RNA sequence: UUAUUCAAUGAAGCGGAGCUGGAAUUCAUUUUCCACGUUCUAGCAUUCAAGGUCCCAUUCGGGGCUGAUCCGGGUUGAAG
RNA sequence: CUAAUUAAAACAUAGCAUUGCGAUGGUCAGAAAGUGAUGUUGACGCAAUGUGAUUUCUGCCCAGUGCUCUGAAUGUCAAA
RNA sequence: CGUGGGUUAGUCGAUCCUAAGAGAUGGGGAAGCUCCGUUUCAAAGGCCUGAUUUUAUGCAGGCCACCAUCGAAAGGGAAUC
């Protein structure tokens, strides 16, 4: 009869994300004229490192079309971009790796990183380390592009939406065991408080719904409705199936 | 001059950073100027019924300006000449005492809600004008239909502001003439005239026509647009 | 340490050449190379340029 | 239809003229006398036999000041009640919550002098 | 006078007149401030029956509250 | 699409018309289209902009216009 | 780690595996909200679980119960 | 226990700055006590004139797109032996 572990992380309190080391949001350039119109030349200063992130940032400075002064924006680093390299951002963009382009500009089978949903959300797909968006097709009538995203999924996403051409850099990330609880202590230890985890059929039946009895068993189903409340779900939520991959 | 030489700046994408233009389109108006402008755009995106929106047909420029010269013949007595004639009243009581009545009978224009719907009412107004800017338009709506079915002739005009000019007030709403001056009787008859040829003989056609259904600039653009692609 | 640069004179805070405490004499050099041959390639450029579309 | 060429996209609040105030009636009709003159900076000498020592050979005149009163206050206060100069005021609150200022003379002043022409030693 | 045209035009809310300024009056008060000055009554004979003057004294405040 | 909804921005360039060139083989008509000044390089880019043109009533300086095309005042997009 | 009777074989751990989710979304807050945590996040990610280093293996069973499925659309069916 | 005496700073600290965070306003919510929110969907702003006699300097141009405040006697910080 006690509210869960899972129910407690939305409340944010001792759950929040450590963000002090952070070096800021990483966004697309804004869509203004110069980048709808032609392209707009920036220049990579920093190839820097972003605390709880797998992958590299990139400072690239901008000079600012209207104002005499100079736009730092922050990108996610792709693999090859490096310092004092130009970055070109716009319709008229060439197809190089750190260039940012429309993808209605942009071929059939082309790479890209940091992809809008929408066009002017500042980059949503394929952030990740080593991860990537594949063009996969274009209907040019009422403007659409079909992608492939890096879960398998097929998405059609507006041609006006940009992207950056290459793959996120910071790959293979997950090829290493950590070996040891002090490295996925110090991983943890900058993102949030989500780890070490407790299993709750190790807890009471206060604790959780999998708590309590004489063995540690579950003793109902782990497969929990989509339809379910909260409190409920703790197991394999709406899963379609289970077990192995094993045919 | 030798010492002077030409520079041309490159004001394209990416080069010369761009000089001070006209962005009084893409200002960020305060939000009553927003809703002053957008509530003036609503108003005729809607489709109109046909009893507002009788409206904006206005008594125009040259008969508006005939009208008004012969409606501000006919002002009512400011403050001023209220006192005078109020002290000569008084001297009249004192001295002259035919009842009270030194004073002639006055010529005035009729002004007032109330007082104007009962003038017409009463079949009195020989011709009323009425504010086309009047909010809310509910107060001054039935006046072309009571006009109408009393005989009386109407001008909607554009002046609230105008009308209170001549009434010697800041909004007036309505005016009305009951009765002019031997010299006015043939100014109101070709007044009448025009103005019933305008308003009340096209009232019957225009209690049918709605109003509104005004697209924008972008969509009237993109309605004929896909006409020619059609 | 930084509020002790508002009390001494500008000789001990500057170099005697363009951006003299800013930047470090090899960056200087640098960016004059940089500068001078950029302009010459947009002189080349704009010739080139002129040429190939006055020519066709 | 002439329209001012507003460049830039932000409009701000006018800069519309301020009045100053012209009150019907005074604010309160009488105005205070001083809160903090000399009679209440200086409250009463200190004739601890410390500060008579101080007196005496320091050229520290030891007073017990105002809670209110400020080292230019003091150096005011005694300045034109003794007709002295002062070459410094400090300051302490004592443990009993009364200020005290030691307050040392210009070397053209003796403190013996001055405090046997106020009364005490 | 006007006041009794008013009155029995109010009652006609479904009418095609009082619809459309039902909708572009529920669009303007929408865009302005939950509660605000109004700077005349936009019924003014309801007003007068409910016990408004118009004179210096008597203030009207539009306000909107969530239904449910 | 205008209510409602979502989104972004220092609400900056939206929409519609406007010089040429042509693989429109000018068919005597923009039934008809595209391109809107920047890609060897870790430089630089700000003073209502120099230029050109017109006026001040001239005062060692100032004001227009064009340079920088008009028109619609829908900030822009999505969604309905 | 059971402060003050249980320091363990319990819990955690790396490793392994399963599940949900491509954002007007998953999981979770809040009485509501023009409100929130994850999220200064984007599947090499977040969230929910189980098992518990390495080695070697993980057999059979979808009847039950749960979960799930553009699955059948005159079986049942409320308000209007 | 009774009676007094004693703590002196331009330089040591606080005061100032920001931190995790707390929190007004604008605005929305809530029967309401109050909740959210912290730059948000606000008409949110005060600074020098290049140096002087029609100037309590302004009734001259001109610039800044920032946005309460609180939060460390172990962090940052003007200066004494
Ligand atoms: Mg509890
Ligand atoms: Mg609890
Ligand atoms: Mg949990
Ligand atoms: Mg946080
Ligand atoms: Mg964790
Ligand atoms: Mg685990
Ligand atoms: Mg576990
Ligand atoms: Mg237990
Ligand atoms: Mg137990
Ligand atoms: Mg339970
Ligand atoms: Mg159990
Ligand atoms: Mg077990
Ligand atoms: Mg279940
Ligand atoms: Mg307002
Ligand atoms: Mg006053
Ligand atoms: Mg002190
Ligand atoms: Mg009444
Ligand atoms: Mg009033
Ligand atoms: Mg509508
Ligand atoms: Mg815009
Ligand atoms: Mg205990
Ligand atoms: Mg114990
Ligand atoms: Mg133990
Ligand atoms: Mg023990
Ligand atoms: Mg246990
Ligand atoms: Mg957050
Ligand atoms: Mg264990
Ligand atoms: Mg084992
Ligand atoms: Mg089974
Ligand atoms: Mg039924
Ligand atoms: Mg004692
Ligand atoms: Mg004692
Ligand atoms: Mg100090
Ligand atoms: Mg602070
Ligand atoms: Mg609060
Ligand atoms: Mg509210
Ligand atoms: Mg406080
Ligand atoms: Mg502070
Ligand atoms: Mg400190
Ligand atoms: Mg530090
Ligand atoms: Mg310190
Ligand atoms: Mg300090």
């Amino acid at each position: 009869g006690r509210v869960i572990r899972n129910q407690r992380k939305g409340a944010g309190s001792i759950f929040t994300s450590h963000t002090r080391l952070r070096q800021g949001a990483a966004k697309l350039r804004t869509l203004d004229y110069a980048e709808r119109h032609g392209y707009i030349r920036g220049i990579v200063k920093q190839i820097v490192h972003d605390s709880g992130r797998g992958a590299p940032l990139a400072k690239v400075v901008f000079r600012d079309p209207y104002k005499y002064r100079l736009r730092e924006e922050i990108f996610i680093a792709n693999e090859g971009v490096h310092t004092g390299q130009f970055i070109y951002a716009g319709k008229k963009a060439s197809l190089n790796v750190g260039n940012v382009l429309p993808l209605g500009s942009v071929p059939e089978g082309t790479i890209v990183s940091n992809v809008e949903e929408k066009p002017g959300d500042r980059g949503a797909l394929a952030r990740a380390s080593g991860n990537y968006v594949i063009i996969i097709g274009h209907n040019p009538d009422e403007n659409k592009t079909r992608v492939r995203l890096p879960s398998g999924a097929k998405k059609v996403i507006s041609s006006d939406a940009r992207g950056v051409i290459g793959v996120i850099a910071g790959g293979g990330r997950v090829d290493k065991p950590l070996l040891k609880a002090g490295r996925a202590f110090h991983k943890y230890r900058l993102k949030r408080n989500s780890w070490p985890k407790t299993r709750g059929v190790a807890m009471n039946p206060v604790d959780h719904p999998h708590g309590g009895g004489n063995h540690q068993h579950i003793g109902k189903a782990s497969t929990i409705s989509r339809g379910a409340v909260s409190g409920q779900k703790a197991g394999l939520i709406a899963a379609r199936r289970t077990g192995l991959l094993r045919g | 001059n030798p010492l002077t030489h030409s520079t041309p700046k490159n004001f394209g994408i990416g080069q010369a950073v761009q000089p001070k233009r006209n962005l009084s389109r893409y200002v960020k108006w305060p939000e009553y100027v927003r809703v002053q402008r957008q509530k003036k755009i609503l108003s005729i995106r809607l489709k109109v019924p046909p009893t507002i929106a009788q409206f904006q047909y206005t008594l125009d420029r040259n008969t508006a300006a005939e009208t008004f010269k012969l409606f501000n013949k006919y002002r009512p007595e400011t403050a001023a000449e209220k006192k005078e004639r109020l002290t000569k009243e008084a001297a009249a009581v004192a001295e002259g005492k035919s009842k009270q009545d030194a004073s002639p009978k006055p010529y005035a224009v009729k002004y007032g809600l109330n007082h104007v719907v009962a003038l017409i009412e009463n079949k009195k107004a020989k011709l009323v004008l009425i504010a086309n800017d009047v909010d809310p338009i509910e107060l001054v709506v039935f006046l072309p239909a009571l006009c109408k079915k009393m005989g009386v002739p109407y001008a909607i005009v554009k002046g609230k502001a105008r009308l209170g000019t001549l009434v010697n007030q800041k909004t007036s709403a309505v005016a009305a003439l009951t009765e002019v001056r031997a010299e006015d009787e043939a100014a109101l008859a070709k007044l009448v005239s025009t103005i019933d040829a305008n308003f009340a003989d096209k009232y019957d056609e225009v209690k049918k026509h709605w109003g509104g259904g005004i697209l924008g600039n972008k969509a009237q653009a993109k309605m004929d647009k896909r006409a020619k692609n059609s | 340490r930084p509020r002790q640069y508002a009390t001494v004179s500008k000789t001990h805070k500057t170099v005697s050449r363009a951006y003299g405490g800013s930047r470090c004499a090899n960056c200087v050099k640098e960016r004059i190379i940089r500068a001078f041959l950029i302009e010459e390639q947009k002189i080349v450029k704009k010739v080139v340029k002129e040429q190939t579309e006055a020519a066709k | 239809k002439a329209l001012k060429v507003r460049t830039s996209a932000t409009f701000r609040l006018p800069k519309t003229l301020k009045l100053a105030r012209a009150p019907k009636y005074a604010s309160k009709a009488v105005p205070h006398y001083n809160r903090l003159d000399s009679y209440k900076v200086i409250e009463q000498p200190i004739t601890s036999e410390t500060a008579m020592k101080k007196v005496e050979d320091g050229n520290i005149l030891v007073f017990q000041v105002s809670m209110k009163a400020n080292k230019y206050q003091i150096k005011k206060a005694v300045k034109e009640l003794y007709e002295v100069d002062v070459l410094k005021v400090n300051t302490l609150v004592r443990p009993n919550g009364t200020k005290k200022a030691y307050v040392r003379l210009t070397a053209d002043y003796d403190a013996l002098d001055i405090a046997n022409r106020i009364g005490y030693i | 006078g006007a006041y009794k045209y008013l009155e029995e035009l109010q009652r006609k809310k479904q009418s095609d007149v009082l619809r459309f300024l039902q909708r572009v009056r529920v669009w303007e008060y929408r865009q302005k401030n939950v509660i605000h000055r109004a700077a005349r009554p936009t019924r003014p004979d309801k007003a007068r029956r409910l016990g408004y003057k118009a004179k210096q004294g008597f203030v009207i405040y539009r306000v909107r509250v969530r239904r449910g």
